[PDB]
RNA sequence: GAGAACAGAAAUCUCCAGUAGAACAAAAGGGUAAAAGCCCCCUUGAUUUUGAUUUUCAGUGUGAAUACAAACCAUGAAAGU
């Protein structure tokens, strides 16, 4: 059947396509499913290393931190007004049993948790 | 050195899982991936939340999150 | 001690974001015509009542206070108390249309197809192993133009046998760089045409 | 509802915990409408964890 | 503004002094836009405002909260 | 336009007149003159970092790009930019 050919399917719906990309799988699906068989090393007849295993490269990286003035600046600050607002809000909360915590806000809780 | 190969299967024939041998910081709201889709492993014993930070000025060390 | 409670038959509406008050009461043509000498008094009284209502609403609006001192950025000092105006209700036409969403370029489509994530762009400083300094990878005094200033360049083996052997390799590399830049500009113009 | 609240997570997991012989395996079998977890009147039938796929985005443990 | 003696110290009595100009406009001629232009001019950007989601609120502390029925 | 050895049609200095006829960008039918032109001073940070916010991606879901805002930063006596 000419209509069932892989060439004809692409017309209905070059170097970009990868091996195994078909009607059922896209390129990302192909690579994610190849993850389960990925982690193997390749060796030749002489025993050399054609390709190292995944996440097992033996090369020593050059670990340096460049000089920069972004390291010495303040990253997080809070105003006195914001501190007062959050201190007042901590205490007025009426927790409902049917409300769940999806994401907790990042706050200076050491500065906010002051109790007489 | 960073990663350790973790073998799966009854005959230990698959070797696609990797375990980080160094200490890590995972952050807030961390949940473990499902085991079938968990390639990178950061064991809970090696997760860190606080550090001993020395201030150059005033010469003190404080345990900070 | 005049009253400050203006009573109105038809209830007026407010747009405190625009600082506007609209009353749709009954206006007589006789008291407002130019033939009447009291038209100014009538209009002044009506506007006075409406302004009193608007001022009542504005001064009953919530107020923002701060504790920062003067001389700092923000414009509001400790002594200043500012009314919190709500969003404007009345709709007005824009002066220009909304910015259209630009169509994806060829690079963007290719990167989406092949799963190429954007670069982190931490900085433009690269470490030089031949020296002991961090240098810019491009631009003013960049490391991409050090071949022009290089004191000694070895001649490539593949250049021999062609008439381009006599040419300065620094000139050849500068020409290749300019050709690449013009190619990038032509690709940008092509994307803008598409 | 929990899946809709975590619609950006691509899947959620629901872990069943409690005392022995309270019926976690029975509840999972009830949700699947099939005996996918072994059940016994004796305590300690379940000995390790087990993943069950209830829907495409919902896993039970 | 003047002291009112009946609205406390919060609601002053207002008075208007005209400063001009005083104008009378007779409505000579009109020219109204096309409805598609009206809609295009009244479109809103909505980029800045947070998207609304059912059963998801933000409390006073800033924590995102989900409701369960 | 006049004056000043080389030095005249062209070198450099001085005075008066000088709506820009100069030099910068756009293609004004009203762009800029104690400048938007020329010189001097300060900054080399400009790919900062924070975000429950906008859009996209991820088997590494509190990360990154991206849009917007804010805190800063630079300069100035300041208004401010
Ligand atoms: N009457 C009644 N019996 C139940 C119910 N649910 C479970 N059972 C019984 O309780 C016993 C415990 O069942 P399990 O499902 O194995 O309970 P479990 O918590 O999983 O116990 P372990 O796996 O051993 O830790 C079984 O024999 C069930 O038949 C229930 O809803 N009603
Ligand atoms: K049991
Ligand atoms: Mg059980």
């Amino acid at each position: 059947g000419t209509g069932k050919k892989e060439k004809s399917r692409r017309i209905r719906e070059g170097n970009l396509r990868v091996k195994g990309e078909n009607f059922y799988r896209d390129s990302k699906r192909v690579k994610f499913l190849n993850m389960y068989t990925s982690g193997k090393e390749i060796r030749n007849k002489k025993g050399n290393l054609i390709r190292a295993a995944s996440f097992q490269d033996s090369t020593i990286p050059d670990a340096r931190v460049q000089p920069d003035r972004r390291w010495f600046g303040n990253t997080r600050v809070i105003s006195q007004d914001a501190l007062q607002h959050f201190r007042s809000a901590l205490g007025e909360t009426q927790k409902d049993t049917y409300q769940v915590l999806l994401r907790r806000n990042k706050l200076p809780m050491s500065l906010l948790e002051e109790k007489d | 050195e960073m990663f350790k190969v973790i073998k799966t299967g009854k005959s230990r024939s698959k070797s696609w899982k990797r375990m980080i041998t160094k200490h890590t910081f995972v952050g807030e709201g961390f949940t473990r991936r499902p085991v079938k889709m968990e390639r990178i492993i950061r064991p809970s014993a090696l997760r860190q939340k606080k550090a001993n930070v020395t201030h150059p000025e005033l010469g003190v060390t404080v345990f900070l999150p | 001690n005049l009253p400050v409670t203006v009573e109105k038959p038809i209830p007026v509406v407010y747009d405190l974001g625009n600082l506007a008050a609209f009353d749709s009461n009954v206006l007589d043509k006789n008291d407002l015509d130019s033939s009447n000498a009291r038209r100014e008094e009538k209009i002044k009284s009506l506007t006075r009542d409406n302004v009193q209502l608007l001022i009542n609403q504005l001064l009953s609006l919530p107020m923002k206070t701060t504790t920062e001192s003067v001389g700092g950025t923000g414009g509001q000092s400790s002594v200043m108390t500012l009314l919190q105006l709500p969003d404007p209700t009345t709709d007005l036409p824009r002066e220009k249309p909304l910015p259209k969403a630009k169509a994806m370029t060829k690079w963007e489509k290719f990167a989406a197809k092949k799963g190429i994530k954007p670069k982190e762009r931490a900085g433009k400083m690269i470490y030089d192993e031949a020296s002991g300094e961090w240098v810019p990878k491009w631009g003013y005094k960049g490391a991409n133009k050090k071949l022009d200033d290089q004191w000694l360049v070895e001649v490539d083996d593949k250049v021999k046998g062609t008439d381009n052997e006599l040419i300065d390799p620094r000139t050849l590399n500068r020409a290749e760089r300019k050709r690449l830049v013009k190619k990038n500009e032509k690709q940008q113009r092509r994307n803008m045409k598409n | 509802q929990f899946s809709q609240l975590h619609t950006d997570r691509k899947q959620i997991s629901v872990g069943f915990i409690g005392y022995p012989n309270t019926g976690k395996s029975s509840i999972i079998n009830t949700l699947r409408k099939k005996k996918v977890c072994q059940v016994a009147p004796i305590p300690g039938e379940t000995k390790v964890w087990q993943y069950i796929t209830l829907m495409k985005r919902i896993f039970l443990i | 503004s003047y002291k009112s003696d009946q609205g406390g110290k919060r609601l002053p009595r207002i008075e208007l002094v005209e400063i001009g100009p005083r104008l009378d406009f007779k409505i000579g001629r009109i020219h109204t836009p096309s409805p598609d232009m009206v809609t295009e001019a009244h479109k809103k950007p909505k980029q800045l405002e947070m998207k609304t989601k059912k059963n998801v609120e933000l409390d006073i502390m800033g924590d995102k909260l989900g409701r369960i029925h």
